[PDB]
RNA sequence: AACGAGACUCUGGCAUGCUAACUAGUUACGCGACCCCCGAGCGGUCGGCGUCCCCCAACUUCUUAGAGGGACAAGUGGCGU
């Protein structure tokens, strides 16, 4: 039966792992961000003595790098940072193409479109904003926006239509359609602020979570509240699987991998159980991302490590 | 060394946790930025202090109840302890009997049921 | 509850992040000139030495001074009611 083994663990950070992402073009790369103010591009050897080595280290920020995302070609990479700026990397030696100037506060969330021509940003400005790849502002959203910090935005894969998700700490999830830039809907739910949201690879769903730590499911186009599940104390990051209908929820002491059909927990990932006391005996898990193979998944922790796992039958 | 926190910190730290309990994390940096938005602290160094004490309080509030300030969920569990305890619903176990010299009082007050007799020895400490 | 203490102001220590500079520099050539073969080669060229030449060159690391960020007993282990 499909179950999990502890694969290995990476090392090479002085700051807490904030995000991880992986391009399906090169699954032999993997990319990471951290509060050591650098994004590290790795070189994955599949030896079990290690599991990878840092290849290069991209440098140049004056505050944390919150979120990071790959290009659809894997030849570019983009970052959002708490210095209020973004950078557009050339992941071959270094040498930033462009830095995006204009925010008054942190840039928390960021995402990179499928056509590689639209780039969004969530900010503690309380503004979602759109960005040309030339590094200028196609649009700015300041009407019908969140009344609190913007937690996470997403581009939605679709048949062709433009839809983007937005969720803030005002305990609401707003869906936006481009070329009118209007509220498609407002979804109400979750007591306490929202941390994260993520969209299905098919794109008709929004799995949302927050302080509540409950996983509520919404319909993108039907606009209906499907159901709610108790996901534990707090869920900081979510990521669907590419080759299954699972959903992997990142809670503090454990990662909870959920089968969706039927609705049940498959397993709970436990890491090293080393004796420590008392407020967070293991480090909290904060980010996670699947590989495109779907065999292996990765995790971000606050001990500066990325723990690897692998599915075993 | 030294650097014992003053009262100006401890006064506002309690207040800021009471009315913005939800916004708090347990990280330094997140709790800083919240205090920056829900209030203005007119210095920068002062801000870095009030955050750190707000953090240090929030550690203890996730254990038993603090005696300097109140939150809602503690007053919930207060009410839950103070309306029924699981120990009894019976009064007290319904039948309790008593020894003589109490029976003599009850004899002269028209009661004559549910008693035992033991006539325990003399005397105090003896 | 108030004054003093602290808070505050100035100064030092951390920026290959931000802002911009022939009354500040660096780098790059374009160089042409001088110099010694001093090294491969021949003296040229390539390399080395500074100065003049420097631009309608490129940049702001160094220098300059402004806006910002950073340190909080923050994290861990002991100890303390």
């Amino acid at each position: 039966t499909e179950q999990m083994t502890l694969r290995g663990t990476l090392k090479g950070h002085n700051g807490w792992v904030t995000q991880i992402a992986t391009t399906p073009q090169f699954p032999d790369m993997i990319l990471s961000a951290s509060r050591d103010k650098t994004i590290i591009m790795w070189k994955l050897t599949r030896d079990e003595t290690n599991y990878g080595i840092p290849q290069r280290a991209l440098r140049g920020h004056s505050h944390f790098v919150s979120d990071v995302v790959i290009s659809s070609d894997g030849q570019f990479a983009l970052s959002g940072s708490w210095d209020g700026t973004l950078r557009l990397w050339d992941l071959t030696t270094g040498t930033t193409t462009r830095r995006f100037v204009g925010h008054t506060k942190d840039v928390l969330s960021v995402a990179f479109s499928s056509d590689n021509r639209q780039i969004v940003s969530g900010s503690r400005d309380k503004t979602i904003k759109l960005w040309n790849t030339l590094g200028v502002c196609k649009y700015t959203v300041q009407d019908e926006s969140h009344s609190e910090w913007v937690s996470c935005v997403r581009f939605s894969p679709n048949s062709s239509n433009p839809i983007i998700v937005s969720c803030g700490w005002d305990k609401l999830v707003k869906v936006w359609n481009l070329a009118n830039c209007k509220l498609k809907t407002n979804h109400i739910g979750h007591t306490g602020y929202l941390n994260t949201v993520t969209v299905s690879p098919d794109g008709s769903l929004c799995a949302s979570g927050g302080k509540d730590g409950q996983a509520m499911l919404w319909d993108l186009n039907e606009g209906k509240h499907l159901y709610t599940l108790d996901g534990g104390d707090i869920i900081n990051a979510l990521c669907f699987s590419p080759n299954r209908y699972w959903l992997c929820a990142a809670t503090g002491p454990s990662i909870k991998i959920w089968d969706l059909e039927g609705k049940i927990i498959v397993d709970e990932l436990k890491q090293e159980v080393i004796s420590t006391s008392s407020k967070a005996e293991p480090p909290q898990c904060t980010s996670l991302a699947w590989s495109a193979d779907g065999q292996t998944l990765f995790a971000g922790y606050t001990d500066n490590l990325v723990r690897v796992w692998q599915v075993t039958i | 060394m030294g650097r014992v926190r003053t009262k100006t910190v401890k006064k506002a730290a309690r207040v800021i946790i009471e009315k913005y309990y939800t916004r708090l994390g347990n990280d330094f940096h997140t709790n800083k930025r919240v205090c920056e938005e829900i209030a203005i602290i007119p210095s920068k160094k002062l801000r870095n202090k009030i955050a750190g004490y707000v953090t240090h309080l929030m550690k203890r509030i996730q254990r038993g109840p603090v005696r300097g300030i109140s939150i809602k969920l503690q007053e919930e569990e207060r009410e839950r302890r103070d309306n029924y305890v699981p120990e009894v619903s019976a009064l007290d176990q319904e039948i309790i009997e008593v020894d003589p010299d109490t029976k003599e009082m009850l004899k002269l007050l028209d009661f004559g049921s549910l008693s035992n007799l033991q006539v325990t020895q003399p005397t105090v400490g003896m």
